[PDB]
């Protein structure tokens, strides 16, 4: 009994789905380990850039053994074009990593010190990121029909929030409207 | 059903009166209910009797709840309309009143109003004020849901 | 009048989701009530005792009218609306039972089930020997895994994966699962996930 | 302003698709013209804000949001309308019912996001502001030049939106140098009018003190209401006058004052036909009827038939006799009722009251006097001295009701014989001297005169307000309730039945009766009213007292009104015999 | 500004404040608050200069607690049902009732009890026609001082959901109840304090046209007022809770019982409930009272044993409060037949031995309304239970109750001042020249006559036939 939520994910659990998605790392160091599901590596070599998982990168940041690449979406250079691009179409929410909220948390908290001028700017972007296009979410929300909505790019974490409700009154609606017919 | 919500719609009494005669009366000393009496009923027991009959038991006299006069009113200002004042239940209840009496009009109105309605309570999903008051009990449950899964979220959200 | 009480009751039934809801889940059902309960049942056996009469009057006396057979149909779904409540209020006990047998039993090592569910003797005792036959049904369950499970818990994922617990009034040391942890009041243990989800369902642990 | 007329040719299509409007604005043009045919209804058209929605939605927020910009061209619009109409041989008046509501409020929430829309108040209303004209067409005689000249008048209130303010005074030589007399009587005045509404007292929050709103009434709108009455005004809501920003003094903070404009004002809480006189014609003829009836008065009290009688017995009244160059005997029949406390005597009146066809209630002191004018006094105002109705004046031909009967100051007693017998009210004052008359019928209720020594206590010395009043009363009853033991378990049973020939009928059966038609007197009668009369004096001034010739003329109007009851158009044996029977339960 | 400081001697200034948009309406007068906003100065004709202060609020907060509000909400929180719901499953949850109104007060057990299923409300039919009972009841206290009604009402006024307590004559400014002031209902105790209790003292001392007014309003809880342009009939559902200081002491009940109030018992025929009490002195009692005192002044303590109640058993009152607006509100009781037909026999028992016991004009009643409070009683009781149906038992515990009412129904003289014959005597013939201006001067230097005195001996002798 999965008691809460129990039908829309965990908000945590959508960082426990993410952090199986492999990123970019500057390992320091020089058993096997096959694990089960990695595939790497051969011994990771310092100065070089690899491919791995991101919960075992987060691991050995902890111990900081490792530095986490800055993913090139993540910059406030490239967010620019990004709201500008936003602003442009307020139908479309036009392109996202679709984990970019989970990542903005979570690569904030530790490697932070890792990114270039990520102090004061880029949580400002993306705070503002996460704000036109939440409302543009609420006031594409009102154009509620069954069945269907273009919900187009949208992350995994704005999905999450809104679910219970959408999904809901959906089925107060299509439930009235299937059933009169 | 199991759910509360559904028990408890069908708990609620509708005016509506009998075609025919019935002799030992169950509610009192008739002993026969004499025909054409406007007596309430809860829904329960009303909702099969104006199926089985080729002429049905009962009338289904239509309730105050849907007065025209309300479903005109809703058409007007739902957001500051107060459902929970009314029966409480509404959307529970309507939804098998629309279909037991198959009326097509109304759909298109409520179908709307919990449109007005829901486009409003994405605005308390967001962390109430007098308004959380005025809710139908089972939308108010949507209202929890929402409100937990924002909540929860923006918890998640910092450390 | 004639079906009411089942809504007054499932009414109440309703104030124990309340209390499951926001909430917050400490459990503590108020109790099971066996006497209302009961005057639903002679109320019951009430209607279907004038149901069996009036059925050995149609045989006789009624001769097959018409209206006979209203009493048959209308006063039959009153039996069902009793029955509509009956459930609906048992399942949401079962509901808020099973789920608290879950994510408590509670847990290394359960090792058995005792001092848990403050309801204890004032919930019935017919739903309790559900209860303890459904963790003993449970218990085949954590024998098929073998996972292993280690189920009870871990609703909430690890990270990372070394946490802080800071002692809260418990003595201790009762850890003797993997290590003596030696539990002493107003102590941190500098301890992994692994014995951390097992033993923060007690109430040792405090701040994860 | 081309979307102002816009307004109105879309105000135009709402009307004729539907017509259900255009037929109501035919009637109003109809019933005037029947009226002008004849040997009053003011114009305005009620429109329902329920049938705004079905054509349009962008017109129907908009009356809501901005009703300055709206309201006005789909009036100008009603007028089109009206002139189009049939035929020759006026502004009008919007009204707005609604499907309400936004703007559903009460006074007490409202101020500014409510103000310059539509709102529905609604609370009491107080103190009504005292009516009066005003002036808005201005019409003039020119001569010798003559035509036909006329200035127009804008006022703060005029049509909705804001104007530069034509007034004041008249025009007086408008070009070239003519002379212009004002004609009176040409010229419009739409009268006008302010009260202020208070919410409503059983909403109150707290302590905190109540805020009331000020509400113009134009036109037809003016003494539609008394104060103290349940109200739901609509209107616009108007902020008028300058905030103190106008002058160049500031004065302080405080600033501009609002209210709201026109417009409805909704308040809130015989025909015998052809078969209900039927009904009685047939039910004249029954022989048992006033059994009956007389057991009609009283769902909830037992026994008490013969009080019950007497108060129907009143309630016809013996006709009335005035005499050729003489004075009148008095018609109506007052009643008088003594016992315990818990006799219903102050729960029967009330039932009187309502089934009454008037009259007023007074209880005990008091007030206004009861008595004459009063003599109001002093002022009011400007040292005027005025006087008013006392409490007898304005329930004339009906019943009136006393309760806590003794209570009454002596003073007021006084006035009361003037008033019961005489039949007549008069007012020296200061003064109007006027002889003014009030003709009640009157119920009275007392206790028993200090000491629950009411059964058992002296014929005498128990009524406690002597003397000539326990003559006025035609009748005197008592009730002590004292068992009669046998008699208390079947009133227990009673109430407890309780606690679980109709009575809408009674009133459409009465007043058929009253002025249809009166049986005058017969020779069948007067005999036996003689015989009883000489009885009563002779044997009861052993027995008991009080008894006079007044006793006599109460014989013939309860013998009279019980003719009334059996519709005959004479005077009978019977009902003598009856007069008999109830005059006797009041002495014994 | 604020009584602790810094009044010294003098009356505390008040400067004037203009809060505006969102703020506005945020505070309850009576409040204490902390104000920010800008200091600042307007003028204000009233020279020279002298421009006049006042504070602009940016913005307002009030204290965290101060009835910040909604402290009255129709339907409470959850955790709330849950332990009501456990409260009702108590044997002795009547008894422990009964202990939670008086922790200070000793003794007086029926009054005790009676407050108790006062507050609580009763049945309330709205049966057709229009005609409605009500509820619930009233209840008089009176008796000489040291009976402690009159800080027991001060009790009454803090647990009640919505009360006021004006002894008078109403007071200070504000008239007995309803009031009439014009710009209008000014609202007041029987208005201010309406659908719920309202307490009185100095019963009898109350002026006459507002006491018309209770007496007519206390039946049918509506009262009309026709003062001015205002003719408004309102309504009060207030239940009057009394308490009247009799006149003489003891003797008055050596007179009949009846014959206190004014000239007329009326008055304790309307009212439900009449408790004749006494600051009675035992020596258990009068050394428990006063061990109970010098335990209160030091070394102060005493005041735990409540508290400790508390723990144990005991309720908050604070929590009380909370209870009575919950079962006020949800559940309207109903009584069952048996026990009709048990009051039934009640009543007539009463009726037909209370008439035998007046057969020898036995001095001092019964009335239908007097049942109709039984009842009202027992809806109560019910309503405590919280079961939306009634028992015999339950009405059992009233019946007596409301007997050990009629004890008090129940419950020679010098004839000195009596002696008006003297002066009807050998003093005037034609009583003129006297009258009760004869009785005055004749008494007034004789050391001697009270109003009720004169009255009495009066209006003894007028009915004693001398």
């Amino acid at each position: 009994l999965p008691a809460h939520l129990q039908q829309t994910f965990s908000p945590e659990e959508i960082q426990f789905i993410v952090e199986n998605e492999p990123i970019k790392i500057f390992p320091r160091i020089t058993w096997q380990l096959i694990t089960t599901d990695d595939k790497a590596l051969n011994n990771m070599v310092a100065m070089r850039s690899t491919e791995v998982v991101l919960w075992i990168a987060l691991l050995l940041k902890q111990q900081s053994k490792c530095s986490i690449v800055a993913p090139q979406w993540l910059t406030t250079k490239e967010l620019d074009r990004k709201i500008q691009y936003e602003k442009t179409h307020p139908d479309r929410f036009s392109e996202l990593p679709w984990n970019w909220l989970v990542l903005a948390r979570i690569l904030f908290n530790k490697a932070k010190d890792d990114f270039h001028d990520p102090i004061h700017e880029l949580r400002g972007k993306i705070q503002d990121l996460r704000e036109i296009r939440q409302i543009k979410v609420l006031k594409g929300l009102k154009y509620l029909n069954e069945s269907h909505l273009q919900l187009d790019n949208l992350s995994l974490l704005e999905i999450n929030e809104l679910r219970p409700f959408i999904t809901e009154i959906m089925d107060k609606l299509r439930e009235i409207h299937t059933a009169s017919l | 059903y199991y759910d509360i919500d559904d028990v408890l719609a069908d708990g609620t009494e509708f005016p509506c009166k009998f075609q025919y005669d019935i002799p030992g009366l169950g509610y009192n000393p008739g002993r026969p209910i004499t025909k054409n009496t406007k007596l309430s009923l809860p829904l329960w027991l009303a909702r099969i009797l104006a199926i089985v009959g080729p002429v049905p038991f009962v009338e289904l006299l239509p309730p105050d709840m849907f007065s025209t006069k309300v479903m005109n009113a809703i058409k007007t200002d739902p957001v500051a309309l107060d459902l929970h004042s009314i029966n409480s239940h509404f959307f529970s209840l309507a939804i098998k009143w629309i279909m037991l009496f198959s009326e097509k009009e109304l759909a298109n109105v409520v179908s709307e109003l919990l449109l007005q309605r829901a486009q409003e309570l994405n605005h308390h999903a967001s962390s109430t004020s007098t308004f959380l008051l005025k809710l139908e009990e089972m939308e108010k449950e949507i209202y929890k849901k929402s409100h937990e899964s924002y909540k929860d979220t923006k918890r998640w959200m910092f450390k | 009048m004639y079906g009411d009480l089942g809504n007054k009751l499932v009414l109440e039934a309703k104030r124990t989701k309340q209390l499951y809801a926001r909430s917050n889940q400490d459990v503590n059902l108020p109790m099971y009530h066996e006497d209302i309960i009961r005057n639903i049942l002679k109320e019951v056996s009430n209607l279907r005792k004038n149901t069996e009469y009036l059925k050995e009057q149609q045989q006789l006396g009624m001769l097959d009218d018409k209206v006979a057979k209203c009493q048959y149909f209308v006063t039959l779904l009153c039996m069902e609306r009793n029955k509509r409540c009956l459930l609906a209020y048992q399942r949401l006990r079962t509901d808020i039972l099973d789920s608290m047998a879950w994510n408590n039993n509670g847990l290394d090592l359960m090792s058995s089930i005792t001092f848990s569910q403050q309801d204890t003797n004032n919930l019935s005792h017919q739903e309790q020997e559900y209860l303890k036959e459904y963790c003993d049904l449970i218990t085949d369950l954590k024998s098929g895994d073998l996972v292993d499970i280690d189920l009870s818990g871990s609703l909430v994922p690890p990270s990372d994966a070394f946490i802080d617990v800071r002692v809260l009034k418990d003595a201790g040391e009762i850890q003797t699962e993997y290590g003596v942890f030696n539990l002493i009041k107003d102590s941190q243990f500098f301890v992994q996930q692994s014995d951390v989800e097992r033993l923060i369902q007690q109430g040792y642990l405090q701040l994860i | 302003d081309a979307v102002f007329g816009d307004r109105v040719r879309r105000f135009q299509e709402f009307l004729d698709t539907f017509t259900s409007y255009r037929d109501s604005v035919r009637s109003i043009q109809v019933y005037n013209s029947n009226n002008a045919a004849n040997y009053i209804l003011p114009h305005r058209i009620i429109i329902s804000l329920d049938d705004l929605r079905e054509f349009d939605r962008s017109f129907w927020s908009g009356i809501l949001v901005e009703p300055a910009y709206f309201i006005p061209p789909a009036e100008k619009a009603l007028t089109d309308l009206a002139d189009s109409m049939d035929d020759v041989p006026h502004p009008w008046k919007l009204s707005f019912k609604g499907s309400f509501g936004a703007h559903a409020l009460s006074p007490r929430t409202l101020t500014a996001q409510h103000l310059n829309k539509l709102v529905s108040v609604e609370g009491i209303v107080t103190k009504t502001s005292l009516v009066r004209p005003k002036l808005i067409r201005s019409v003039h005689y020119a001569a010798k030049t003559g035509r036909f000249h006329y200035r127009d008048y804008t006022d703060a209130t005029t049509t909705l939106t804001t104007r530069i303010p034509t007034p004041a005074i008249y025009p007086t030589e408008d070009t070239e140098g003519n002379k212009l007399t004002t004609e009176y009587g040409y010229s419009t005045f739409i009268d006008h009018q302010r009260i202020t509404v208070q919410e409503m007292p059983e909403m109150a929050p707290a302590g905190q003190l109540p805020r009331s709103i000020d509400v113009i009434l134009d036109d037809d709108l003016v003494d539609k209401t008394k104060p103290g009455d349940r109200v739901n005004v609509v209107g616009v809501f108007k902020s008028l006058g300058a905030g103190g920003m106008n002058q160049s003094n500031s004065n302080t903070l405080i600033g501009f004052k609002t209210l709201i404009l026109g417009n409805t004002v909704y308040p809130l809480h015989q025909m015998l036909t052809d078969f209900d006189i039927r009904n009685i014609n047939k039910l004249s003829k029954k022989k048992d009827i006033f059994d009956i009836l007389s057991q009609s008065l009283a769902p909830s009290i037992y026994g008490h038939d013969h009080i019950k009688k007497a108060i129907l017995l009143m309630l016809m009244g013996g006709v009335e006799k005035n005499l050729e160059n003489g004075s009148h005997l008095r018609g109506d029949i007052n009643i008088l009722m003594v016992g315990d406390p818990s006799t219903a005597k102050s729960q029967l009146l009330r039932f009187v009251l309502n089934t009454a066809s008037l009259a007023i209630a007074t209880t005990g002191r008091g007030s206004s006097g009861v008595g004459l004018t009063a003599a109001v006094t002093t002022d009011r105002e400007t040292g005027e001295r005025r006087l008013e109705a006392g409490a007898m004046v304005l329930a004339d031909r009906g019943v009136v009701c006393i309760d806590e009967f003794d209570k009454m100051t002596d003073v007021d007693r006084v006035a009361i014989h003037e008033v019961m017998e005489q039949q007549t009210v008069t007012i020296a004052k200061a003064g109007i001297h006027t002889t003014l008359n009030a003709r009640c019928s009157v119920i009275a209720a007392a206790n028993p005169v200090f000491g629950q020594y009411d059964v058992n206590r002296d014929p005498h010395q128990n009524i406690a307000l002597p003397d000539s009043l326990l003559s006025r009363f035609d009748l005197l009853f008592v009730v002590t309730d004292d068992i009669n033991e046998i008699r208390d378990r079947s009133i227990s049973e009673h109430v407890l039945r309780t606690h679980r020939v109709t009575i809408p009928f009674l009133r459409k059966y009465v007043q058929y009766a009253k002025e249809r038609v009166i049986p005058q007197l017969t020779q069948e009668a007067i005999n036996v009213i003689v015989k009883n009369y000489t009885d009563l004096r002779n044997d009861d001034n052993t027995k008991k007292s009080p008894i006079t010739a007044r006793t006599l003329e109460t014989l013939i109007r309860l013998a009279t009104a019980h003719a009334k009851v059996r519709l005959s158009k004479t005077v009978n044996k019977v009902d003598a015999k009856v007069a008999a029977n109830l005059l006797r339960f009041a002495l014994l | 500004e604020i009584p602790e400081l810094v009044p010294v001697g003098e009356m505390p200034r008040n400067l004037t404040m203009t809060c505006d948009r969102y703020l506005t309406n945020k505070v309850i007068p009576g409040t204490r608050v902390t104000i920010v906003g800008i200091y600042s100065i307007y003028n204000s004709k009233n020279g020279v200069a002298i421009r006049t202060p006042y504070i602009k609020i940016l913005g307002i907060q009030s204290d965290v607690e101060t009835s910040s509000i909604w402290n009255s909400v129709t339907m409470f929180t959850e955790e709330e049902e849950e332990e009501f719901l456990q409260l009702s499953r108590n044997p002795k949850l009547y008894e422990i009732l009964t202990n939670s109104i008086a922790p200070s007060i000793f003794g007086n057990e029926d009054i005790k009890k009676a407050i108790v299923c006062l507050l609580m409300g009763g049945s309330k039919k709205i049966l057709p026609d229009g005609m409605r009972l009500r509820g619930d009841i009233n209840v008089l206290l009176l008796g000489d001082p040291g009976t402690a009604k009159s800080q027991l009402l001060k009790f009454v006024e803090k647990v009640s959901p919505i009360a006021v307590y004006t002894s008078g004559k109403g007071s200070s400014a504000a008239g007995l109840t309803a009031s009439v002031q014009r710009d209008y209902l000014e609202g007041g105790a029987m208005v201010l304090a309406d659908g719920g209790v309202v307490c009185i003292d100095e019963f009898d001392k109350m002026r006459d046209e507002d006491r018309v007014a209770i007496h007519e309003a206390m039946e049918q809880q509506t009262i009309s007022i026709a003062k001015a342009g205002i003719t408004t009939v309102l309504n009060s559902r207030t239940s009057v809770l009394a308490a009247a200081n009799p006149i003489y002491g003891r003797y008055d009940d050596l007179k009949s019982p009846g014959d206190n109030i004014d000239f007329q018992t009326t008055i304790l025929s309307r009212f439900d409930m009449i408790f004749i009490v006494k600051d009675d002195h035992n020596e258990e009692r009068d050394i428990s009272i006063a061990n109970h005192v010098i335990n209160i002044h030091t070394g102060n303590a005493n005041a735990m044993q409540n508290q400790q109640e508390e723990n144990g058993s005991e309720i908050s009152i604070e929590k009380m409060k909370r209870y009575i607006t919950y079962c006020r509100l949800k559940c309207a009781p109903r009584l069952s037949p048996q026990a009709a037909e048990k009051l039934s026999s009640n009543f007539v028992t009463i009726r037909k031995q209370l008439l035998i016991n007046e057969l020898e004009s036995t001095e001092r009643p019964i009335t239908i309304r007097q049942l109709e409070a039984i009842i009202r009683i027992t809806e109560s009781l019910a309503k405590l239970e919280l079961s939306p149906i009634a028992q015999e038992r339950h009405v059992d515990e009233a019946i007596r109750l409301f007997q050990a009412s009629t004890m008090d129904a129940a419950s020679t003289s010098l004839s000195e001042i009596r002696r008006f014959e003297q002066e009807l005597k050998r003093r005037l013939p034609i009583g003129w020249s006297t009258s009760y201006q004869t009785l005055r001067r004749e008494f007034v230097d004789t050391h001697r006559f009270s109003q009720l005195a004169l009255d009495k001996a009066l209006y003894a002798l007028e009915k004693h036939e001398t």
